[PDB]
RNA sequence: CUGCCGAAGUUUCCCUCAGGAUAGCAGAAACUCAGAUCAGUUUUAUGAGUAUGUAAAAUGAGAGUUUCUAGUGGGCCAUUUUUGGUAAGCAGAACUGGCGAUGCGGGAUGAACCGAACGUGAGGUUAAGGUGCCGGAAUGUACGCUC
RNA sequence: GUCAGCAUCAGUUUUCGGGGGCGGAAAAAGAAUAAGGGAAGGUGGCUGUUUAUAGCCCUUGUUGUAAUACGUCCACUGGGGACUGAGGACUGCGGCUUCGUGCCAAGGAUGCUGACAUAAUGGU
C-alpha cells in the first residue's frame, strides 16, 4: 500500500556552502523508509548531491484532499527496457490520486513487465477538462449516458457460501 | 534485621524515586518532540529531530555461507546465532560496521516499549562469565554498583539515554536470543529491506518486528 | 537460587518485586481536553497540496 | 429415529505432516461444517473418539473408542489438529470420527 | 439483461463487512469501482468494486453525484424503503435472518408451530 | 546531528521532477 | 457428507471435477458420477482431438476409449493407485455412462467449482467429452443419446405428477392459521 | 519420582538382520561412504550419550527398586538397610533348599525379591 | 564400546635422488602482565596516486609466550581482473571463497543451486520452498495480457 | 495400583474481544449551516443556456474545542485452546497484612472426585 509523501531536504552546510537549497519532491514510496531511499535515488542521479553530505528535514504524508470526488489521472512515467528510456504517458480514472498509481503498477507490470526500481515516475496530474482528456475508452467513460450490464456475470454473487462442494441445483447466473 | 528493612526501605524508595525521574524525562521527552514540530508546522518552519545513538541490530542470517570479512563483524557485534540481537552505540564508527553485513541483519532505532520488553522478558545479565537472569535488582548492583546502575530501570534508563556508561551496561547484557517472528516475513526476507526484503536498515519498523520476535 | 524465570510483564508480583513504581503509574493521561488548538501554517498547508 | 447423536461427524483425513515425514503424532480432522479457521476456534478443546470394532468380546462389546482432544485449527479451509491418547491407526485415513459436544464453552 | 448497472440503481451489498445493508449506485469511477452511499448512518459512504455486490431491480431517479444529504432526500421522497421489503425476493432475507437469531425456545415453538400446521392435511 | 531549524525565509522549495 | 452421492456430469470440466472428486474418494465418500457422456475440456475440439491421438500413438498400455473410461483415467492421475490407501479410493469411484435405473432416482448434486459456465470465458472454445470419444473409436454414442431422451421422457413425466401433488399442498397450506405464527419466527 | 525411558527398542547393529553370521549386537560401523555411519534418512539409529537415562531413576525397574543379586542368605541380611530402595535377586544357580530359606528370610527382613517364583 | 578434542589439504627453503626441511594448522606441559595485550573489523590522522599504504579512537576478547609431537604440503567448483585468442569454444595466470571431515529442509530425481551446521525428546515459530489433486497448506483477494 | 474428569495456580504459547491515552493537515473526509465563485458528463426550462420544477464543483465562515481511519502506547481488562509440573524441611525477593498474627499467584503442582483390578496402561 503506497502513500503521497512529500519530502524536503538539502546538503549540509558547510563554510563554503553556508545556506543550501531545499529541494522538494512528491514521491510514492510503502514506507517512510523507503521515500528516503527513492529520494536519494531521484536526486543523486540528477542533481548530484551526495548521500552522506545530505540531511531530510521533513517528511509528510498528503491524504487526498477529495477522495470521495471521482477524478481522471495524466501520469507521465520514463519505462527503462532493454534500451533503457521511453517517454509513455498513461491516464487512470480513478478516485485517489495513490490508487491511480498502484493501478499503474498494476498495468505496467502486467502489459509490459515492468519493475518498481526500472520505473520512474515523471509526473502525476489531474485532467479535470473531458477535452484534455486523450483516450477513447476514458473520454467514452466520460460520456452522459453511460450505461453496461455488471461485466463479468459470475463474479457477481459468485458461490456465496463457505465451502460449498456440491451445490444441489444449477446456479442461474444471469 | 531492622537495620536491613531500613537498608531495605530507603533502597526501595530511592529505586522508586529514580523510576519516577526517568518516566517524568520520558513523557517531557515525547511532549517537546511534538510541541517542536507544531511549532515550527504552525510557523511554516522546518524542523528536524536529533540524531538517535541508540541502534538494536537483530542479525537475520545463519552461519554458513558467510564472508570471512562479515564473519569477524558478527563476532563483535557478538551476533554468533540467527535471531540474535544487542544493543550497539549508533555512532559514526557503526555507521560501516552496519554496511560491511549490511545484507546480513536488520537494524533499527528501538523506542521505550521496546528496550523495556526485550529486557524484562529476556535479559540475561553476563556474570561472572555466566549467562544469569535478571531475577532480581540485586544481580544487577552486583555487576554494575559502580556505574551507579541500581535496578533494571536504571539499567533501561542507561540504555534508552544512552548515558555514559552505556558500553558497559550493554557488555553486560547477553545477547538477547529471540524467536522466529510470529507470523513469519516476508516472501524473500534476504533482500534489502527498502527494497522489499527484510535484511537492512529497517528504521522504525524494528520496533514493530521485535514484537514479533517475542 | 532462581529456579525458574517468572515473566515480569505477565506475573505482578514479580513485577512489583522487580520495579517498585509500577504501583502508581497512571499510564492514560488527561493532559488535553476537547480545547485541541489545531495548528497548521497556511503556507505550509498550500505547499502541502501542491501540485 | 433422530433422537440421538449429541456429537458432530468428522474425518481423520491425514498425519500432520511434512512433505515427506508423517508425524504421527497429531492427525487432522475435518469437522463435517467448520468452514473457516475462524470457525474451528469453536470446536477447539472438544473431545473426539474414533469408534472401530473388533472380534474380541471385551465386557460384552466388539465396540472400541479411542479417545482425543481438538487442539489447534489446521490451515485456512477449517480442518484441526488433535492429539489423541493412542495415535490413530494409519489405517483410518478416511475413517469417520465424532467430535462430541463436551466439554463445552457456553 | 434486466440488472443493468444505471446511476441511481439500487444496489445489494453481498461481501464485506456492510453485507446486506442496501444502498444505492451515485456515480460510476470505472468498470471495476464505484461509489455509493445510503442515508443509514451505519454505512459511511465508500468506493467499493462490482464484486462484493448484485444488483436489484429497483431503480429511483438520482442525480449523478448527488451528497449524502441530497440522496437521502431522494431516498425518502421515493419511499425507496418498504418498497424494496415489497418484492418477494426481500421477504425471504430476513425470513432467513430471523431464524438466524432464534434460540433453542424458539426452535422447539416453531416445532409446535409446523406440527399443527401439517396436521390438517385436508385436501378435497 | 543535532536539532536545529531550517528557516524558509529567502529559501522557498520549488518542487523537483526527474528529466 | 452422504455415504453415497452422485454427480452430474453434465457441463463440468474434466479436470476441474476430477480435482474434486479425486480428494473425496480419498476422504473415504462413495462418489458415483453420471452422464459423463457431457464433460468439457478446455480447448477447441480438434485440439483435444490430437491430444488424444498422442495418446493412442503412445504404446506398448490399454487406451479405453468411452467417455466413463477418460474420466476414470483422470481421476486415476490425482490418486495414489500404487499404494492400498489409493488402490481402496479408485474402487469407490463408479463411473458410469447417462443414467443407469439405480441412479435415475436419485438426486443429483453439482459441483459449483467446476461447471463450464462459471468457470470459462464466454466464447472460449471447448469440446464435448462423449463428441469427441465418439471420433476416436467409442461406438455407442447414439444408443445411450437415445436411452437419455427416453427417460428423460419418464423424468418429466413424473415432475408432472409431483407438480400438481405439491400444487395442491401449495394450495393447502395457507389455510394453516398458525402462518402468523409461521411470520413471526421467520419460517 | 517416576521412571521414564529415553527409548525402550534395543540397538541392533547393521545389516544383522540380513545375515546370520553377523550378530545382533552394536559394532559401530567405520565405513567413509557407510550411510549408517552418516545417519542418512530412515537408517538405523546409533547409540549416542544423549540417550542416557535420568540419574536419579537409573539401573531401576518400573517399580523403582535396583536390583541387587542375592545368592545367599547373607547377601539378603545386607538389604536389610535398604529394603525400601532395593529388590533381592536371587541368582540363578541357587538350589532349591537355598532359594526358599533366601525368600523366606527376605519376607521376614521385608526385602522384595524379584523372581521369588 | 562409549566420550572428549580435532586439522592441513599450502606457503618456505634445501635439493643429482627421492626427498629433506622451517613455517602454518592440531595439541600437551612450565612461566610472565590483570593488559589498552591482541583483532581475517572499522575508524582518527594522513601522504601520495574514487581507490592505495601508513601511523594514531569505536567494538569484542583475557591476551601470552620459550620447549616437543603428531598429521598434512593433494584436487574439484564458482568470482574478480587479465594478456593472448575466433565461425564458436578458448588459452593463460594472479585472486577469493566453499566442497574436501557434514547430516538436515527445498530444487520431481542430483557432487557443487536455494536454506541450514546435528546430544535425546515435548510444545511454539520460521527459513528456502510453497498451497488444483497425488501432497502438509486459499479451486484466496485485486488489476491486467495470451488462443 | 492404573486411568480419567474438573478447579485454582506457575512456565511457555496460540487465538478472538472490550475499554482508554497520544500522534497526523492537532488526520483528510463528511455532515449541518452562512457567503462568494464557477460551470458542466446542461437539469427544469428554451442544439443553445447557469438552478429554476434536478443538482454539481471551487473558496471561506460556522456547527468544532467534530467524528473516524490509520499509527503508537496503557506497569487497562474480558475470555477460549494446547504442551510441560523439573525441584523437594526452612532461609531469599517482594506484596497485602496486623503490627504477636499471619496471608499471598513471591526462590518449579496442588486440591476435590470418579472408574477399573476377570481392566486399563505399559512391555514383547
Amino acid at each position: 500500500a503506497l502513500k503521497e509523501y512529500q519530502v524536503v531536504g538539502r546538503k549540509v552546510p558547510t563554510e563554503h556552502e553556508p545556506v543550501p537549497k531545499l529541494f522538494r519532491m512528491r514521491l510514492f514510496a510503502p514506507n517512510e523508509s523507503v521515500a528516503k531511499s527513492r529520494y536519494w535515488y531521484f536526486l543523486k542521479m540528477i542533481n548530484k548531491v551526495k548521500k552522506a553530505t545530505g540531511e531530510i528535514v521533513a517528511i509528510n504524508e498528503i491524504s487526498e484532499p477529495k477522495p470521495l470526488k471521482a477524478k481522471v489521472f495524466g501520469i507521465w512515467i520514463r519505462y527503462d527496457s532493454r534500451s533503457g528510456t521511453h517517454n509513455m504517458y498513461k491516464e487512470f480514472r480513478d478516485t485517489t490520486r495513490v490508487g491511480a498509481v498502484e493501478a499503474m503498477y498494476a498495468d505496467m507490470a502486467a502489459r509490459h513487465r515492468a519493475r518498481f526500481r526500472s520505473i520512474r515516475i515523471l509526473k502525476v496530474v489531474e485532467v479535470e477538462k473531458k477535452e484534455d482528456v486523450r483516450r477513447n475508452y476514458v473520454k467514452q467513460l466520460l460520456n452522459p449516458h453511460l450505461k453496461f450490464p455488471l461485466p463479468h456475470r459470475r463474479t457477481g454473487v459468485v458461490g456465496l457460501a463457505g465451502k460449498k462442494v456440491f451445490a444441489p441445483h444449477r446456479p442461474s447466473t444471469f | 534485621a531492622a537495620e536491613k528493612k531500613s537498608a531495605r526501605q530507603k533502597k526501595r524508595e530511592l529505586i522508586a524515586k529514580r523510576a519516577e525521574a526517568y518516566e517524568a524525562e520520558y513523557r517531557a521527552a515525547e511532549r517537546e518532540q511534538i510541541e517542536l514540530a507544531r511549532k515550527a508546522r504552525a510557523e511554516g518552519n522546518y524542523f528536524v529531530p536529533h540524531e538517535p545513538k541508540l541502534i538494536f541490530v537483530v542479525r537475520i542470517r545463519g552461519i554458513n555461507n558467510i564472508p570471512p570479512k562479515a564473519r569477524k563483524i558478527m563476532q563483535l557485534l557478538r551476533l554468533l546465532q540467527i535471531n540474535n540481537g544487542i544493543f550497539v552505540k549508533f555512532n559514526k564508527a557503526i555507521k560501516e560496521m552496519l554496511q560491511v553485513v549490511e545484507p546480513y541483519v536488520t537494524y533499527g532505532i528501538p523506542n521505550h516499549k521496546t528496550v523495556r520488553e526485550l529486557i524484562y522478558k529476556r535479559g540475561f545479565g553476563k556474570v561472572n562469565k555466566q549467562r544469569i537472569p535478571l531475577s532480581d535488582n540485586a544481580i544487577i548492583e552486583a555487576a554494575l554498583g559502580k556505574y551507579s546502575i541500581l535496578s533494571v530501570e536504571d539499567l533501561i534508563h542507561e540504555i534508552y539515554t544512552v548515558g555514559p556508561n552505556f558500553k558497559q551496561a550493554a557488555n553486560f547484557l547477553w545477547p538477547f536470543k529471540l524467536s522466529s517472528p510470529l507470523g513469519g516475513w516476508r516472501e524473500r526476507k534476504f533482500k534489502h529491506f527498502i527494497e522489499g526484503g527484510d535484511a537492512g536498515k529497517r528504521d522504525e519498523h524494528i520496533n514493530g518486528l521485535v514484537q514479533k520476535m517475542l | 537460587a532462581h529456579v525458574q524465570k517468572k515473566n515480569p510483564l505477565k506475573n505482578k508480583a514479580v513485577l512489583s518485586r522487580l520495579n517498585p513504581y509500577a504501583k502508581a503509574y497512571k499510564a492514560n493521561v488527561k493532559i488535553n481536553s476537547e480545547k485541541t488548538p489545531k495548528a497548521a501554517g497556511e503556507k505550509f498547508l498550500s505547499v502541502l497540496h501542491e501540485n | 429415529a433422530q433422537g440421538h447423536r449429541l456429537y458432530v461427524k468428522a474425518k481423520h483425513l491425514s498425519f500432520q505432516r511434512s512433505k515427506h515425514v508423517i508425524h504421527p503424532g497429531t492427525s487432522i480432522v475435518k469437522i463435517e461444517g467448520c468452514d473457516s479457521k475462524e470457525e474451528a476456534q469453536f470446536y477447539l478443546g472438544k473431545r473426539v473418539c474414533y469408534v472401530y470394532k473388533s472380534s474380541k468380546a471385551v465386557r460384552g462389546s466388539k465396540i472400541r473408542v479411542i479417545w482425543g482432544t481438538i487442539a489447534r485449527p489446521h490451515g485456512n479451509s477449517g480442518a484441526v489438529r488433535a492429539r489423541f491418547v493412542h495415535n490413530l491407526p494409519a489405517k483410518t485415513f478416511g475413517s469417520s470420527l465424532r467430535v462430541m459436544l463436551y466439554p463445552s464453552n457456553i | 439483461f434486466k440488472r443493468y448497472v444505471e446511476v441511481g440503481r439500487v444496489v445489494l451489498v453481498t461481501k464485506g463487512e456492510y453485507t446486506g445493508k442496501l444502498a444505492v449506485i451515485v456515480d460510476i469511477v470505472d468498470h471495476k469501482r464505484a461509489l455509493i452511499d445510503s442515508p443509514c448512518s451505519e454505512f459511511p459512504r465508500q468506493v467499493i468494486r462490482y464484486g462484493s455486490v448484485v444488483l436489484t431491480h429497483i431503480v429511483m431517479k438520482l442525480p449523478r453525484g448527488a451528497r449524502s444529504g441530497i440522496v437521502a432526500k431522494k431516498w425518502k421522497a421515493q419511499d425507496v424503503c418498504n418498497k424494496w421489503a415489497s418484492s418477494a425476493w426481500a421477504k425471504k432475507l430476513e425470513a432467513k435472518k430471523v431464524r438466524s437469531q432464534l434460540n433453542d425456545f424458539d426452535r422447539f415453538a416453531v416445532m409446535r408451530l409446523k406440527k399443527q400446521r401439517r396436521e390438517q392435511v385436508n385436501v378435497a | 546531528a543535532k536539532a536545529h531549524f531550517v528557516s524558509t525565509e529567502n529559501n522557498e522549495p520549488v518542487t523537483l521532477h526527474p528529466v | 457428507f452422504q455415504k453415497v452421492v452422485v454427480i452430474d456430469a453434465k457441463g463440468h470440466l474434466l479436470g476441474r471435477l476430477a480435482s474434486v472428486v479425486a480428494k473425496q474418494l480419498l476422504g473415504g465418500q462413495k462418489v458415483v458420477v453420471v452422464r459423463c457422456e457431457e464433460l468439457n475440456i478446455s480447448g477447441h475440439f480438434f485440439r483435444n482431438k490430437l491430444k488424444y491421438l498422442a495418446y493412442l500413438r503412445k504404446a506398448c498400455a490399454f487406451h479405453f476409449r468411452a467417455p466413463s473410461r477418460i474420466f476414470q483415467k483422470a481421476v486415476r492421475g490425482m490418486l495414489p493407485h500404487k499404494t492400498a490407501r489409493g488402490q481402496a479410493a479408485l474402487e469407490h469411484l463408479q463411473a458410469v455412462e447417462g443414467i443407469p435405473p439405480p441412479f435415475d432416482k436419485q438426486k443429483r448434486v453439482v459441483v459449483p467449482a467446476a461447471l463450464r459456465v462459471l468457470r470459462l470465458k464466454p466464447g472460449r472454445k471447448y469440446c464435448t467429452v462423449g463428441r469427441l470419444s465418439s471420433e476416436v473409436g467409442w461406438k455407442y454414442n447414439d444408443i445411450v443419446a437415445k436411452l437419455e431422451e427416453r427417460r428423460k421422457v419418464k423424468s418429466a413425466a413424473f415432475y408432472q405428477a409431483k407438480l400438481a401433488k405439491q400444487k395442491k399442498i401449495a394450495s393447502a397450506k395457507e389455510a394453516s392459521p398458525v402462518n402468523q405464527k409461521l411470520s413471526q419466527f421467520g419460517y | 519420582v517416576n521412571i521414564i525411558k529415553k527409548r525402550t527398542k534395543p540397538f541392533k547393529r547393521h545389516q544383522s538382520d540380513r545375515f546370520k553370521r553377523v550378530g545382533e549386537s552394536w559394532r559401530k560401523p567405520r565405513g567413509i561412504d557407510s550411510c549408517v555411519r552418516r545417519r542418512f534418512r530412515g537408517t538405523i539409529s546409533m547409540p549416542k550419550i544423549g540417550y542416557g537415562n535420568n540419574k536419579k531413576t537409573r539401573y531401576c525397574m518400573p517399580n523403582g527398586l535396583k536390583a541387587f543379586l542375592v545368592r545367599n542368605v547373607s547377601d539378603v541380611e545386607l538389604l536389610l538397610m535398604h529394603n525400601k530402595t532395593y529388590a533381592a535377586e536371587i541368582a540363578g544357580n541357587v538350589s532349591a533348599r537355598k532359594r526358599v530359606e533366601i525368600v523366606e528370610k527376605a519376607r521376614a527382613l521385608g526385602v522384595k525379591v524379584t523372581n521369588a517364583g
